[PDB]
């Protein structure tokens, strides 16, 4: 749903920042309490859980875009092999903020990926 | 070098919006 979607996307972004957090901290010397740190190691993880979960629930339009391409000279596996890295940088673009959907701000970046391979091959 | 994600999440989010959010999420773990 569009709702959790944002809370995914939050949830990873967060991730991001922790993990951010605890390397530039490392850089300076400087530790987190150890309360602190449990926390924020927490976050991280949650982070990725959200990042992985969002990516899962794509694969299928992943999959369907592929669909419009086999027949072509590429293989459908490897059809939805390049969609699905175009799958994976609309997850590091989408900004949640805006206000659509994230699966209609993928479609462009999962058609291009397919498109792309496919002229390169050839 | 591509950019990474963090890089990505620079460029859109400033690092107080971070600071915000991750206190939001902090919070929803404290609770409970």
């Amino acid at each position: 749903n569009a709702e959790e979607e944002v809370e995914l996307a939050k949830r990873i972004e967060a991730g991001l920042y922790a993990t951010q957090l605890m390397t530039e901290l490392s850089e300076r010397g400087e530790k987190l309490p150890a309360a602190q740190r449990r926390d924020m190691m927490w976050i991280c993880r949650d982070g990725d859980r959200a990042k992985n979960h969002l990516l899962e629930a794509n694969l299928r339009l992943v999959v369907s875009l592929a669909k419009r391409y086999t027949g072509r000279g590429m293989a459908f596996l490897d059809l939805i092999q390049e969609g699905n890295l175009g799958l994976i940088r609309a997850v590091e673009k989408f900004d949640y903020t805006k206000g659509y959907k994230f699966s209609t701000y993928a479609t462009w970046w999962i058609r291009q990926a397919i498109t792309r391979a496919m002229a390169d091959q050839a | 070098p591509p950019r990474t994600h963090w890089d990505m999440l620079l460029e859109r989010r400033s690092i107080e919006e971070l600071e915000e959010l991750l206190k939001e999420r902090l919070e929803l773990i404290r609770s409970r």
